């Protein structure tokens, strides 16, 4: 089992990190060089190496930075909780009264139903009396033209 | 702590940079030395093992009562809210709707578009507190008397009419038709 | 020559000081046209290898800008310049670096993640440009020009999974934004990459990480089945008991407040009928169309129908707004209050947490039945945990068998199908996805793309014309050829 965490810790700590690497490169190989015009290139390649990595590590100290202070707001935010509860107790109240009157509402309509069970028809008996009404008027009149012809 | 390492690492770096320049000079001159040599490898290992200290470091880093009382209200909100959505449509309670449609110029009501009783409209909507159903107490005695009204009527007012005055019809246009049609129906032959 | 590097800086933010494109008009739908003076793009500036030297300059550039509006928008007109110069640089294919290190760096100063969602759909609209690794020419759509273990993103990718893995860790301290952040950066990923990459399909499954007599055996049953599938499969045949004894009598405590629940709803609907065809002559009520729906009075009325519109803008402004960003989600059951969850479970109105459950068994369940039945299967579960790190069967199915097939889905089956339905869909979607995975995503392979054009098509408005031989045949003609 030695050999497992002895690979796991191995492959814990793996890392990429290249403009490092690449400015290791360019300092090493004048050493090599150095034990014994084109070293105007290298020059050039000199400066140009030195700032990127050095670019880098800025962004480092800004990014840490940033991410701490993101941590301690949220974290006063969590604190002062004294202000928030009345607000959101209050709109919890209303909705503790629409189902209330809801309720109420579906409670009337039950009574309704439960009473037009009890029974024939409101404006069925007016069309039918006033049916009723209109014709005995026109039986009466041609009755009347019978009684004159003959 | 991480920071300061890497604070620790740009200084290094600052120090061999300005040694590099100083040697590529030399050389520039050559198109005493072994001293530079010497320094450029010593800060050289000194950064490289400056690195490793900060990757350690950072590795390490990354692994009061209102509080508990401000999820329980907010919980029972989210409790709420549901039991109000299915109490809108999935638990709801609906009316009767009989068809009593006038205008007898329509075959088909379509059953849908029944729409009752603009008076209970208003009612109904009221709600949205004893007052409204006694408002209803009386909308229904209201309809018991007015629908009993003329269910009497008929039976005891225009029946007892229809009833003698339609059978005083008959009795003249039946034996006047024999009055008009016994004389000029045998006339002419 | 510091010098030139620094004068260089200074003509650039001259230059983009002058193009007059705002952010609402850089970001979200368009790319800015190619109105910058091509002298420009021909790298022959004022001031003045030459590649790397240019990249140094803009990196540089953008760095100091970003330490709003003005940043973000000029370094967006940044990386819009470095899309459009292509052609103008010595190896062209070598473009593709220089742009994701210039977008890697920007990810990083985003001080907020309201910065970040800020300025995220600059990203969402240009994914087309992430692809093209190093093909100068634009890609056919749906097609991904890029590899997951090479040069572009050997290092973006590692960097990438380790801020979410930061962000994943403070499960407390993270507020509504960070979780819809995470969303984001994930959803973006899974997108460069294709469907069956080693990396986007989860190659090795990796499962995720009085009342108290009530909440007790609620909790046991949780933490000893649910979260450990295959802890349960493997086990003897007392830990398969010792479950078994809590469960039960649970399950039944739910399925006897659903019966009422859904036997409310049958007589409420039931005397309503029986009133229609009662009152009215020649009406058929035709059972058995439960369907809710609600009442005409309720839906005719404005005033009503108002109010509740009213409401819901209140909370969701109560909802929405900061001081807020603290919140439960919805539907989320809270195990360790003990008191709260015996009454989410026991209410008899809302049946929105007592099916979460269900859909929870209904979902393991599965898994167990499919290991003990298939050997494939756990032949496959068994590489996968070996390769990370170096009668029974009777009660099993019997425990399997009398949940998700005896008490649940006859019950269910008759009283709502339209529930019914949807746990039997998902259950059998999940078998195919999981034969899916055993292979390597091979089906989502062969996937074709057509790529050719397409004209109109003919269409012909011509009749056919006749002959001279007018009557028909010849032999009938000739008769009337007669004088």
């Amino acid at each position: 089992q030695k050999q497992i965490d002895q690979v796991r810790t191995k492959v814990h700590y793996s890392e990429v990190d290249t403009p490092f690497n690449k400015y290791l490169d360019i300092l090493g190989k004048v050493t090599k060089l150095t034990g014994s015009q084109n070293i105007s290139q290298l020059k050039e390649s000199a400066h140009l190496r030195f700032l990127d990595l050095q670019s880098s590590i800025d962004t480092k100290k800004v990014a840490d930075e940033n991410w701490e202070t993101c941590q301690q707001e949220t974290l006063a935010k969590l604190e002062n909780l004294k202000d928030k509860l009345p607000d959101i107790k209050s709109i919890h109240s209303k909705l503790l009264l629409r189902i209330g009157k809801l309720q109420g509402l579906y409670d009337s309509v039950q009574v309704i139903n439960r009473e037009v069970e009890g029974l024939k028809g409101p404006k069925e008996l007016e069309s039918i009396n006033a049916s009723m009404k209109s014709d005995i008027e026109n039986v009466r009149q041609e009755v009347s033209s019978y009684k004159e012809k003959w | 702590t991480y920071f300061e390492s890497l604070c620790e690492e740009e200084q290094s770096l600052q120090e061999s940079q300005t040694h590099l320049l100083n040697i590529l000079d030399i050389l520039s001159v050559l198109a005493k030395l072994p001293d530079l040599h010497r320094e450029l490898i010593n800060s050289s290992i000194r950064l490289r093992y400056d690195k490793y200290q900060t990757r350690e470091a950072q590795l390490l880093e990354d692994t009061p009562k209102s509080i508990s009382e401000y999820y329980s209200t907010f919980e029972h909100l989210n409790r709420d809210t549901l039991r109000y959505i299915n109490l809108l449509k999935r638990l709801s309670v609906d009316l009767a709707k009989q068809v009593e449609v006038s205008d007898p110029s329509v075959t088909v009501y379509e059953m849908d578009k029944w729409v009752p009783s603009e008076k209970l409209q208003g009612i109904l909507e009221q709600y949205c507190i004893r007052g409204v159903d006694a408002q209803i107490k009386n909308y229904l005695d209201q309809i018991k008397m007015a629908r009993a009204k003329f269910g009497l009527e008929n039976k005891y007012s225009l029946k007892e009419r229809l009833s003698t005055l339609t059978k005083e019809l008959n009795h003249w246009r039946k034996e006047w038709d024999d009055i008009e049609m016994l004389m000029f129906g045998d006339d002419a032959h | 020559t510091e010098e030139l590097i620094q004068n260089s800086i200074g003509f650039l933010q001259k230059t983009f000081k002058a193009l007059p494109v705002s952010f609402d008009s850089i970001r979200h739908e368009p790319l800015p046209s190619s109105m910058l003076h091509a002298s420009v793009l021909n790298f022959e500036w004022e001031p003045l290898d030459r590649d790397s030297l240019i990249d140094i300059i803009l990196k540089r550039f953008i760095i100091d800008s970003m330490t709003l509006e003005k940043g973000l928008l000029n370094s967006c007109i940044g990386l819009d310049f470095v899309y459009n110069s292509r052609f103008n640089r010595s190896n062209p294919a070598s473009w593709g670096n220089t742009f994701f290190e210039l977008f890697s760096t920007i990810i990083d100063l985003l001080n907020s993640p309201s910065t970040f969602l800020k300025f995220w759909p600059y990203a969402e609209s240009r994914i087309e440009w992430f692809k093209m690794n190093t093909s100068v020419e634009p890609v056919s759509l749906g097609e991904s020009n890029l590899i997951s273990y090479k040069q572009p993103l050997y290092e973006k990718l590692r960097h990438w999974n380790d801020i979410l893995a930061k962000l994943e860790n403070n499960d407390i301290l993270n507020t509504v934004k960070h979780y819809n952040m995470k969303y984001k950066l994930e959803n973006f990923l899974s997108e460069l990459l294709p469907i069956n990459e080693e990396s986007n399909f989860n190659r090795s499954a990796s499962i995720s990480a009085s009342d108290v007599i009530f909440a007790a055996d609620y909790n046991f049953v949780f933490y000893h089945l649910i979260i450990c599938p295959i802890e349960f499969a493997f086990s003897d045949l007392e830990y398969k008991n010792d479950v078994d004894r809590s469960l039960s009598p649970l399950l039944d405590a739910i399925l006897e407040i659903e019966e009422n629940f859904y036997s409310k709803i049958k007589m409420n609907n039931r005397t309503r009928y029986s009133l229609e065809e009662a009152l009215n002559t020649e009406y058929y009520a035709n059972y058995d169309v439960m369907t809710p729906k609600l009442p005409v009075y309720m839906k005719h009325s404005n005033a009503m129908k108002m109010d509740r519109n009213e409401f819901w803008a209140n909370l969701q402004n109560i909802k929405e707004s900061d001081d807020y960003t603290l919140r439960p989600t919805i539907m989320d059951i809270s195990l360790s209050n003990t008191t709260c969850l015996y009454k989410q479970l026991t209410q008899e109105d809302d049946d929105y947490y007592r099916k979460q459950f269900i859909l929870q068994l209904c979902f393991t369940t599965n898994l167990i039945r499919n290991l003990i039945s298939s050997d494939e299967t756990r032949n496959f579960y068994k590489s996968c945990y070996l390769r990370e790190n170096p009668v029974n069967k009777k009660r099993g199915l019997n425990l399997c068998s009398y949940i998700c097939d005896n008490r649940v889905l006859k019950f269910y089956k008759i009283k709502d199908p339209d529930f019914y339905r949807v746990i039997r869909k998902l259950m059998s979607s999940d078998e195919k996805f999981t034969t899916a995975k055993i292979d390597g995503f091979k089906e989502f392979q062969n996937f074709r793309i057509s790529k050719e054009k397409i004209p109109p098509p003919a269409f012909d408005e011509t009749f056919k014309k006749f002959t001279f031989i007018k009557m028909g045949n010849k032999l009938i003609n000739n008769v009337w050829k007669i004088p």
